[PDB]
């Protein structure tokens, strides 16, 4: 745990962000758990230390995030979403969040495009666990189609009505091809 | 049929793997593994840890694919696991990190 | 292991459907159905790192003896535990199939005894909710101090909508706890 | 004060911890930990990474145990623990089961 | 009750070990152990492997002495075994070197 | 290790040509002259796992003696390891090619005292049977609590045709073991 | 140690046999040694743990197992012969045996044949072990030449006379075409 | 010439390997291993150890093959040991197998 | 720029090495590299003990051979080294064997 | 530590030896330092037991010393001169030493020609040891170009004025091309 | 782990140009200048394997102050010690650029306390000295029991010609030792 | 007596050590010790590697103390050792340690 890396996000500070966000799970999970990337890590969270929640700031975002999750699987989105899987509108109320989305922001924090596109992790997982350790409620990150948001330790470190589900619907091929549209 | 054998039978049939396919997984002759599924009685090698264990994925991996793409899965090398088959993982013991993706998967973590 | 002679026991055991109105207690952040935590570090009745778990009691009683276990086994009372904040919440559970070891009878079927279920090793215990588990059973229905306790495991795959149900959610103070306890 | 040692300071403080103590669950004089966590300069010998474990563990006990309990908690032989107590669980390296039992008492877990 | 419990009970027996003697060698309670040999099932920790070595070590036994000195024998401290208990050999993986002592002691090798 | 200088000072020694009417006693199921045991566990005289080795005395009463040495790290009696079915032989031994180190000046000549004969410790008495073995000498004759001992090794292998010869075998009671042992 | 596998040969039980079999050993071996095979393992036995001796059940099928062996010492029997080894005519009476002569009986103890043909012996092995665990005092095996006897532990669990050596001769390279013929 | 060395030198004669397959095995120069059989001094590695089990596999091997097709045996591919050369077992520490192989051989194990 | 990043930097430059040689030697990407020694932020993979044990080599090896030749050295496979490059050995974290031959260069040690 | 080689080495005995020899280090190193053979060891020493000092018996021998290194650090001398070095000009006086300068002496401690040559130094080494173990001031040994003298643990071992040194001049490409010719 | 904060806070406090004449002991074989077996084992200001360093004091009587303290640390005395051959040598010091630790200002800026220097471990003094070298600096000016030390790190490569310059060795005694630790 | 052996020998006897002091140092019983050192024949376990780093530690020592405090060195917990006994170094194969320790008070190493 980097004591620069540290001071400088702390220097970053936050702001206090509020969007409807989108979160895809398969059908049977709740739309606000983290555990899957506590347990096997993500782009910006190491794995073992914190659950944390992946989100999109539009419906088309997450739906690239979609065909991005079926091209690793070594499929499409539209067989993929045979097997049962919910889309998540979830309101993000004054959430205070390290800014990543501009290439001024990350390049102050050591990131770069190598960083953000290619398959080493480990920078941006330096920079998410340095925000969860400062009690950042979590990153807005560059998402593929948009903004991401990365909510670390969402239980913990959240008040009353910050996260709001409000609404779930069937993920089908037919939704995802309407949604994925330009 | 014993209800252990027939439970993993199960389990490996919903991902329609081969019993040459699950034999390479847990150290096994093919006819081991067919003999064993069925509930016959097996005196040659085979691993029953791996074979449970390559159920559990099988089960889990159902929740985020259909039967023909979580097949493909099981075979195909994945960036997400530094370039190696999840059947490969499972077969050197590395179950736990497999259903571990697939619990990220069910979860939509942004890959 | 999984033993092949436990799982067909279990099996010839078979379920129960089973409804009641139960009670679990977590911290106040925490989400009233999430199982991750027995997951992770297992609990009497669930090996670790295979599955969630939800522990429930059939009172909120029984569940206020778990309460008192747990600040036991911290070194606490339940009185000093629920400072920090916890919560109580009340669940419905409706035709949950669960295995039923709430009879001396179907213990001894499964090789359990008063030990196993009290004592400080839990090993039987989590064997054979494994095996509950492993048959793809929804729970299992055991006993407990405090009268009976439920154990729920991968919830989220295993049943279908509504078999359990938030109703009421409360704050778990020394006070509620001491009223509930006697009540 | 750096950002770092200020964070992990706090953590400690809020737990009661002296830094006799700390100093054995990380492997430093006392006088070493006083001065690291004032974010002064330490030549000495001092496990960085036992000390940041040791925070984790102190922020994530506060969510299951007032202050007080917590501190005694830390040095209590734990039946859940094989009997061992969780400072030294922490000192030894394992510090992931710690925060496991305490993840599990967060959940209201049976014992 | 299934033949091999039966059978493993029977050299077990014949010897004239307790059940908790045989449970501190098998790392299992006495209650395992008693159930285990009645062929009943056993959720509990019970090391099988360390079950049959036992057997195998209190048959090749009988061979070189009669019951209640095979019985001392098991427990006493043995300079051939460098002052230590077949028993506790057999407990900690080392069954074959007791059953090569039963061997030599039943070729009359000089001691 | 093998060490140069023992084998050269064994060498040296050279051999003498033996024969007497010799004693061995095993389990009343086992060969007369199979020499696996020691192979499999080592004896007083050979190192194990590479060679089989007999082990006889020169007299039923000496016989009797190493009966009761075994007896007692067996920690009982001869009178009661007796109990379970053992037979004596009598073998013929016949011009066998043997290390002499019956008298002091050969012990002596070896780097042996009677501390590596009686003694717990084997290792060097071991050194010495390996040596004589691996010089492809018949075996080696020793002292022993009761009077002489005959190491053979690898008696399959470098003996020619009856050279050791089975003349007859009793059931070894404890009572003919007393008998032996004063007569 | 399979507890289905030692039920199943339970199950199968003995019969009793009696039969002149061969052996061929080394010259200066013991016709009943099983030492060899305790050693190093055999299609029928684990090693480590008893004694084994494997005898044919005519000398025909003997010379059948020579010219095997041979043959993994990449070399003919003739040629392996040279060195001294000899052909033992060896009694048996009333042997306590496991009857796998059939592929009937083989099926069920789970064996197929590849068991009895191919590389591997991890089947065969167990199946032997399990007899001997049960106190079978040997198993009848088919041989490439005829019927194989599989005698386990002899010393500890055979009476008196079972075993008789009747005959020792020097197995030559003459003796050997001899007995191979047809 | 030392009767060690020349014991030795004796083994591996009847074999009729030659310096540079002794070497090969021994982890030594030829040059080494004939002035070692020459009971000459030898400053250079050479692992004496495994010159011993050579001679040990040597004089036993010759108990069941002629010397021709003892000397192929040692360096043909083995099914019996796993497609390995009995020379590459002893090179490798894996002598005590050679050996028990050997006496199988001696035992007419079915093979 | 902080004064241990500079110090590094200056002893790898009077080397001549690239960022890319430094990134396959302290396995980072050259741009990490980049940024490290010009005392910038990384939280990308570096191994910093890597980083200073090749400013070791590089400041020692100054004295024995010109910058041109120096370089050079570090990527040549060296007979004094089992035919393997001085780069590869303090990248395995074998730099204490390199500064061992630096220092015998340094004192005319006949080869 | 073979006692045989340490026997004959003894049975050898040493010789005292007299001459002005020549040594080459880096600038700053001390002219009768042998630290680096003992780091690393040398042909004629093990390493970490003992320092060694190698020198030759005539400057020309020295260059040719230099020039072997240059090879093996896969330049030549001249570029490797444009690094500070100096050349010594040590005398030694009555140095008691192992005299392995003729081919009956080295093979009277089995030492031949790829021993001295090629790769392996083993042999070199131990017989280096085992002078040094008897106490032995140094060893005489064969130089590409002439004598060469190996000193092992002077400090401890010599008597004063036993090494001296005489000179010491800066190595240049220049002083090397003059001092190598023939 | 050579940290960032220590190397950052030495280069702030620099160097200062010291000249003394100052002393050190050795064996009566080694040489004055040798630094190889501080390298070798470690010394109290620098880590071991790395780089060679002397040991010197400001005064022969500071000098004798050490001896004592070696002679301490090996079980016995000074006037034991120097039964063996040890000699005494002056070394003139010019210009050498130090790490100036004499003052406690200095000792507080780089987290050393009397504890460090006088204690049994060593870490802190030797991370400092590691530092001072890392950072090019030709040695370190500190505290020592009997007067004032200095430890020169990696003399050969980082001084100029006669920085440090030979003065006189002679026989150091036990009767010497008393006379400069009086005088 | 062959040289090896005298020349060890020489060096114990000049540090005083009894044959019981050194049998325990290299795992030999006094008599093997006095026979090994005169050069006699010695069957018995005893560790020839440990004698000549016996005798490398007690003639460095020679260097730095006399005679009877070099004896009892080797017998005192030494601070500069983490309070261990150099002779126990050198039993347990720390020989390189003690001389390294003997060279820096060879080099009036301030402790």
């Amino acid at each position: 745990l980097d004591e620069g890396l540290v001071q400088r996000i702390d220097a970053r500070g936050t702001i206090e962000w509020s969007e409807t966000c989108y979160r895809y799970t398969g059908a049977h999970r709740d739309a606000l758990s983290g555990e899957g990337a506590r347990r096997f890590g993500g782009r910006w969270n190491p794995p073992l230390l914190f659950p944390a929640i992946y989100l999109a700031d539009s419906a088309q975002a997450c739906m690239v995030e979609v065909e991005r999750a079926a091209q690793a699987a070594s499929t499409t989105a539209e067989k993929m979403l045979e097997a049962a899987y919910r889309l998540h509108t979830i309101d993000v109320t004054d959430l205070a969040v390290l800014d990543l989305t501009t290439p001024q922001a990350r390049e102050a924090v050591g990131l770069e495009n190598d960083d953000i596109y290619g398959d080493d992790w480990s920078g941006c997982q330096a920079v998410g666990h340095a925000a969860w350790f400062l009690h950042m409620q979590g990153v807005l990150v560059p998402a593929a189609g948009g903004v991401g948001l990365v909510v670390t330790a969402y239980e913990q470190r959240t008040r009353p009505g910050q996260l709001q589900l409000r609404q779930s619907v069937d993920l089908t091929p037919a939704l995802y091809q309407e949604l994925r549209a330009t | 049929v014993n209800v252990l054998a027939s439970t993993v039978s199960g389990a490996i049939e919903r991902l329609g793997l081969t019993y040459e396919e699950v034999g390479d997984i847990v150290d096994a002759s093919p006819r081991s593994v067919a003999r064993w599924t069925a509930g016959q009685v097996v005196p040659q090698r085979l691993n029953k840890q791996r074979l449970i264990e390559l159920a559990y994925v099988a089960d889990a991996l159902a929740e985020v694919l259909p039967r023909d793409q979580a097949n493909v899965w099981m075979f195909s090398p994945n960036r997400l696991l530094e370039h190696r088959k999840p059947a490969d993982l499972v077969r050197d013991g590395e179950y736990q990190r497999v259903l571990a993706l697939i619990d990220a998967m069910a979860e939509g973590v942004f890959v």
